[PDB]
RNA sequence: UUAACCAUUGUAGGCCUAAAAGCAGCCACCAAUAAAGAAAGCGUUCAAGCUCAACAUAAAAUCAAAAUUCCAUAAUUUA
C-alpha cells in the first residue's frame, strides 16, 4: 500500500504523521526510522522529501525517496517560512528566469516525479504550478 | 357528472344545422 | 360443467360476495375463487338470480332451473331435454390444440 | 353546471396521427459523417509512416508508469512506446497511407513501432515479458505472424 | 488453479471471445486473487486449458463458447 | 445458434430456423412493421407469440430478435396473459430438480393484466357514482384495431 | 408472400363474413 | 466535443440577497396574469399557475430558502411580486395576492437552470397555488408548444366561434370574463393544457 | 444523455491548522503522460483510504383514458 509523505529528513520520528499511520497497518516504527535515517544521512538534514513507502502485507518496508521538494525551496528561496492565510493572490518573493532554470536542471535526475521527459516545459510547469499554490509570484525579472 | 357519448354528437349535428342558417343570412 | 366456468381478468380473486344472515355479527364477505372452491355451482346461482327480475316470480323460475357442476345428468333429464344451446364464447386454442398442417401454413416471421 | 360540461368536451383538441411510428418509419437518409479526433490521426499517421515494421502484441493489464520506464527501455532498443486511445485507432486506416492493416490492429494491444530492421532488438522487447502475447510482425507493413515475423526476420 | 493455459493464433481468424477472455485471466487484480496461478499465454481454433492439482484440467475452446462461459464455468471451478 | 456438448466441452453451432421469404413490407424497421402485424396480433395468437419466447416461457432478448421496444411490451403483456390463461402447456415453467405441482385445481383465466397471487379482494364495490372499477385488458393494446362501434371497456 | 397479404388472426379479419350477391 | 458554455458576460449586482418583507403592509386573483410576465433581468424565475394568496411566511420561505442556497459570486435574487397587503380575518396575517401566469421570484448568475430546478420546484410546492419553475427557454417551449397545439386543432368546433357566434345562446351561460379566458382559464386556476 | 471498465505521477502544494495531504478551515486553480478534477460524494486521531468524473471497450432515442349490512346483475368486437 503507497502512502505518501512529505516529512523532513531531519526528524526521523515525527510520531502521529508517520508512526501510527504506518503501525496502523501493522509495521515496525523503529525500522522505519532507521532506514529514513540512512536517507538522512545521504540528503541534507532539514529538508522536506516526498516518500513512496510501499506498505506490502508481508509486514515489509519497501522505501523509496527522491529530490526534496521544489515547493519549500521555492518558499524558502523566496524567505518564506509561513504563508499568508490564501496565497491565492498574496505574494512575498518573487523568482527570476535563471533561479527557476537551475534548479530544474537538477530536478531531472529522479525515476520518480516523472523527471524524465525529454522538453523542460513539463518540469518548469510543476515549479510555475508550485509556485502558484505557493504565495510566490514566478515573474521573469524584476 | 361525465357526458355521454351521445349527449356530445347530439349537440354537435345541432352546431351544424345554425350554421347553414348562416350561411342562408349571408346574402 | 360448471366447475369449468372461466373468468375474465382477475374477476376470481377480485369479486367479493357479501351476505348477511340478519343477525348481530351475520356479515359475511366471501371471495370468488373461495365460494367456488366451497360449490362450484354457487356462483353460476348467484349471477342467474341478480340477472333476473325482482319480482315474486323469479323464485319460482330458480325451481325451473338445474345446474350440474359435472357432465353427469339424470337420463329422464336428457329425454326432457329437447335442444342444446351453442356455447356464447368460441374457447381460444392452446398450441396442442392447434393442428400440425396449421402449424406449417403459419410462417416463421423471424429467425433466431 | 352539466350543460358547460358538455361545451368543454366537444371542444376538447384533436390531435392528428402519424402515417407510420419514429420506429417502424422507411429508412430515412442520414447526415454526413464528421471527423470531429482530429488531432489524433496526425499523431498515429506520423508514428506508422515513421515505422515501416510493427510488432502487434497484446497489452497486459500493465501500469502507466511502466509504460514510460518501457518506454525508455525501447530506447535503448531505438523504439518507441506511442500509444493513443484506440477508438481512433480503428479510423486510422480510413484516412492514412493504407487501408487494409485494419484486422492486425483489433482490440487494445501494445505497439512496438520501429523504422529500422534491428531484428536482434525487436526480439529482446519479446524476451522482456513471456506472458505478454506477440500477435506478429508487420515486417516491412506486410502482415504476417508471430512465427514468420522471426521467420523473415531471419 | 495452480495453471491457466491460452492458446490463440492472431495471424489467422482470431476470436474476440477467447482473447478477451486472456485480459480478463491477465489482471493486476485477477492474478493475485489466484496468486497459485502461473499464468502462460501461447501466441501462434483457439485452445484454453486450465490444470488443477487435483487432476481436474478443463479445455475451453473459444470458437463458439463466449468470454462469459469460461468465466462463469472457470469462477466455479477456482472456489472449488 | 450455439449449443455446449459436455472437464472437456465442445459447443457446436447448429442451424436456426430461418424467416419465410418475401416479407409483405420489405424495408420495414422492425419485424413487425416488415410484416405489417402492428395492430392485428392479440394473446391468443399463440403461434406469432411462440416464435419469441424462450422453450420454458422465458422473454428472449430484444436485441437478438430485433423488433421496436413497443412491440417488445406488446408481445411480452401478450405472452404474460397467455401464460396466466394455460395456453402454452408446452412453455410451462421449469421444475428445477424434483419438484412436483401443488396439484390444487387452476381456475380457468383470461385477459388477465396481472398475476392473481397479488391482487386484493374488492370488499366495497361503490355505489352509482363510487363504483369501484376492474381492470380488463392491458393499455399496451389500445391501439389495436377495434371492430365494434364504441372502444372496448377497459374497466369492467 | 404476395403483396397486401396479412396472415389470418382475430383482428386481420372482421367478425362479419363478406358474401356475393 | 464542442466549446462549453460560458457565463462570464453575465454581471451579478452586489445585493445579491433577497430583500425582506413586511408582515403587514376583490378579484385581484381571479383572472389572466398582466403584470411580471416576462423575464427582467434573470433567466430563470417561478411562474404561477393558479391564483393564491401568499402571505409572509411564504416570502419568509422563499426569501430565506433562496438567501440560504444561492451563491452571491455566481448568482442573483430580485423580487417580482409586492409585500402582503390583504388581511385575513382570525387579523391573523396578510397575503399578497398573485393572478395566473405572473412571474413571483426571479433568480439569474453563472448558473444553469439544472442547478435551480430543484430549490425552485421546493419553493414551488410550499406556495399555496400551483405553480412551476420557469426559463427563458422552457418558457418560450411551451409557449411554441402551446401554439403548435393551437395550430394543428383538428377539432371542426371551436371555443371561440361557438362563443362569439352565441350558438345555443350559450352566452346566457357564460360569464362576460369567459370571453377573454376563451376556456384557459377557470376561476383562480389556468389550464395550461387547453389550447 | 446512459448504459461498462478503470483509476497512474509531480505535491502531505501554501493557510492560524499538533496534523490535516482533493476531501477541518483556507487557496489560487498548473504539468507530464494515451488518462487524472490541485477534486465530486464517501472515509477522516490526521492520513492510508471507497467510488464519480479520466482514457480505453458496451448499447440506446409530449401526459392518459369511522363505528347495523357490500350494495342492480353483468359485460372488452357480426358491420
Ligand atoms: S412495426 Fe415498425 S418498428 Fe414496430
Amino acid at each position: 500500500g503507497v502512502i505518501r509523505s512529505i516529512v523532513r529528513a531531519g526528524q526521523a520520528i515525527p510520531g502521529p504523521p508517520l508512526g501510527p499511520i504506518l503501525g496502523q497497518r501493522g509495521v515496525s516504527i523503529n525500522q522505519f526510522c532507521k532506514e529514513f535515517n540512512e536517507k538522512t544521512k545521504d540528503i541534507k538534514e532539514g529538508i522536506p522529501l516526498p516518500t513512496k513507502i510501499f506498505i506490502k502485507p508481508d509486514r515489509t518496508f519497501e522505501l523509496k525517496i527522491g529530490q526534496p521538494t521544489v515547493s519549500y525551496f521555492l518558499k524558502a528561496a523566496a524567505g518564506i517560512e509561513k504563508g499568508a492565510r490564501h496565497t491565492g493572490k498574496e505574494v512575498a518573493g518573487l523568482v527570476s528566469l535563471k533561479h527557476v532554470y537551475e534548479i530544474a536542471c537538477v530536478k531531472a535526475k529522479d525515476d520518480a516525479f516523472a523527471m524524465q521527459d525529454v522538453p523542460l516545459s513539463s518540469v518548469v510547469r510543476s515549479i510555475i504550478g508550485s509556485a502558484r499554490s505557493l504565495g510566490i509570484r514566478v515573474v521573469k525579472d524584476l | 357528472r361525465t357526458v355521454s357519448f351521445q349527449a356530445k354528437e347530439s349537440m354537435i349535428r345541432r352546431l351544424e344545422v345554425e350554421a347553414e342558417n348562416h350561411y342562408w343570412l349571408s346574402m | 360443467n360448471t366447475r369449468h366456468i372461466a373468468f375474465s381478468g382477475n374477476k376470481w380473486e377480485q369479486k367479493v360476495y357479501s351476505s348477511h344472515t340478519g343477525y348481530p355479527g351475520g356479515f359475511r364477505q366471501v371471495t370468488a375463487a373461495q365460494l367456488h372452491r366451497k360449490d362450484p355451482v354457487a356462483i353460476v346461482k348467484l349471477a342467474i338470480y341478480g340477472m333476473l327480475p325482482k319480482n315474486l316470480h323469479r323464485r319460482t323460475m330458480m325451481q325451473r332451473l338445474h345446474l350440474f357442476p359435472d357432465e353427469d345428468i339424470p337420463e329422464d333429464i336428457l329425454k326432457n331435454l329437447v335442444e342444446e344451446l351453442p356455447q356464447p364464447r368460441r374457447v381460444p386454442k392452446r398450441l396442442d390444440e392447434y393442428t400440425q398442417e396449421e402449424i406449417e401454413a403459419f410462417p416463421r416471421v423471424w429467425t433466431p | 353546471h352539466f350543460q358547460r360540461q358538455k361545451l368543454m368536451a366537444i371542444t376538447e383538441y384533436i390531435p392528428p396521427k402519424p402515417a407510420i411510428n419514429p420506429r417502424c418509419l422507411p429508412p430515412p437518409p442520414k447526415p454526413p459523417k464528421e471527423e470531429s479526433v482530429r488531432l489524433l490521426r496526425q499523431d498515429i499517421v506520423a508514428v506508422f509512416r515513421d515505422n515501416r515494421m510493427i510488432a502487434v502484441c497484446q497489452n497486459v493489464a500493465l501500469s502507466a508508469e511502466d509504460k514510460l520506464l518501457l518506454r525508455h527501455q525501447l530506447r535503448k532498443h531505438k523504439i518507441f512506446i506511442k500509444v493513443f486511445p484506440s477508438q481512433v485507432l480503428k479510423p486510422f486506416l480510413e484516412n492514412s497511407k493504407y487501408r487494409n492493416l485494419l484486422p492486425l490492429f483489433v482490440g487494445h494491444n501494445l505497439l512496438l513501432v520501429s523504422e529500422e530492421p534491428k531484428v536482434k532488438e525487436m526480439v529482446r522487447v519479446l524476451k522482456s515479458v513471456p506472458f505478454l502475447p506477440l500477435l506478429g510482425g508487420c515486417v516491412d507493413d506486410t502482415i504476417l505472424s508471430r512465427q514468420g515475423l522471426v521467420d523473415y526476420a531471419k | 488453479v495452480k495453471l491457466v493455459r491460452v492458446q490463440f493464433c492472431p495471424f489467422e481468424k482470431n476470436v474476440e471471445s477467447t482473447r478477451t477472455f486472456l485480459q480478463t485471466v491477465s489482471s493486476e487484480k485477477v492474478r493475485a486473487t489466484n496468486l497459485n496461478c502461473s499464468v502462460i499465454a501461447d501466441v501462434r481454433e483457439p485452445c484454453v486449458d486450465v490444470l488443477f492439482g487435483d487432476g481436474y484440467r478443463l479445455i475451453m475452446r473459444g470458437a463458439h463458447l463466449t468470454t462469459q462461459e469460461m468465466l462463469s464455468a472457470l469462477a466455479s471451478h477456482i472456489r472449488d | 445458434l450455439r449449443e455446449v456438448v459436455k472437464t472437456v466441452i465442445e459447443g457446436r453451432i447448429t442451424e436456426t430456423p430461418k424467416a419465410t421469404p418475401d416479407p409483405p413490407n420489405p424495408s420495414g424497421q422492425c419485424p413487425i412493421c416488415r410484416w405489417n402485424l402492428k395492430h392485428k396480433y392479440t394473446y391468443e395468437d399463440v403461434l406469432l407469440l411462440s416464435q419469441f419466447i424462450r422453450p420454458y416461457g422465458g422473454m428472449l432478448p430484444r436485441r437478438v430478435t430485433g423488433l421496436c421496444r413497443e412491440e417488445h411490451r406488446k408481445i411480452e403483456e401478450c405472452v404474460k396473459m397467455a401464460h396466466r390463461a394455460g395456453l402454452l402447456p408446452n412453455h410451462r415453467p421449469q421444475l428445477p430438480e424434483g419438484c412436483l405441482p401443488k396439484d390444487k385445481p387452476k381456475l380457468n383465466r383470461y385477459l388477465t393484466r396481472w398475476a392473481p397471487k397479488s391482487v386484493k379482494p374488492i370488499y366495497k364495490k361503490g355505489h352509482r357514482w363510487n363504483k369501484v372499477g376492474m381492470a380488463v385488458g392491458s393499455p399496451l393494446l389500445k391501439d389495436n384495431v377495434c371492430y365494434s362501434r364504441r372502444p372496448l371497456k377497459m374497466m369492467h | 408472400y404476395p403483396q397486401g397479404y396479412v396472415p389470418k388472426t382475430s383482428l386481420s379479419s372482421p367478425p362479419w363474413q363478406e358474401v356475393v350477391l | 466535443l464542442l466549446p462549453v458554455p460560458t457565463f462570464e458576460n453575465v454581471s451579478i449586482p452586489e445585493r445579491s440577497k433577497l430583500k425582506f418583507v413586511e408582515r403587514v403592509p376583490l378579484k385581484d386573483i381571479r383572472g389572466p396574469s398582466t403584470e411580471a410576465t416576462d423575464f427582467t433581468e434573470g433567466n430563470f424565475a417561478i411562474l404561477a399557475l393558479g391564483g393564491g394568496y401568499l402571505h409572509w411566511g411564504h416570502f419568509e420561505m422563499m426569501r430565506l430558502t433562496i438567501n440560504r442556497f444561492m451563491d452571491p459570486k455566481n448568482m442573483f435574487a430580485i423580487w417580482r411580486v409586492p409585500a402582503p397587503f390583504k388581511p385575513i380575518t382570525r387579523i391573523d396575517h396578510y397575503v399578497t395576492p398573485v393572478k395566473t401566469g405572473c412571474l413571483v421570484v426571479e433568480m439569474g448568475g453563472r448558473c444553469e437552470f439544472e442547478e435551480v430546478k430543484g430549490i425552485l420546484n421546493q419553493v414551488a410546492h410550499k406556495l399555496p397555488f400551483p405553480a412551476k419553475a420557469v426559463s427563458r427557454k422552457t418558457l418560450e417551449r411551451m409557449h411554441q408548444n402551446q401554439r403548435e397545439r393551437e395550430l394543428n386543432n383538428q377539432n371542426p368546433w371551436t371555443f371561440e366561434h361557438i362563443a362569439t357566434a352565441n350558438m345555443f345562446g350559450i352566452r346566457k351561460f357564460l360569464s362576460p370574463y369567459d370571453l377573454t379566458q376563451k376556456g384557459r382559464y377557470w376561476g383562480k386556476f389556468y389550464m395550461p393544457k387547453r389550447v
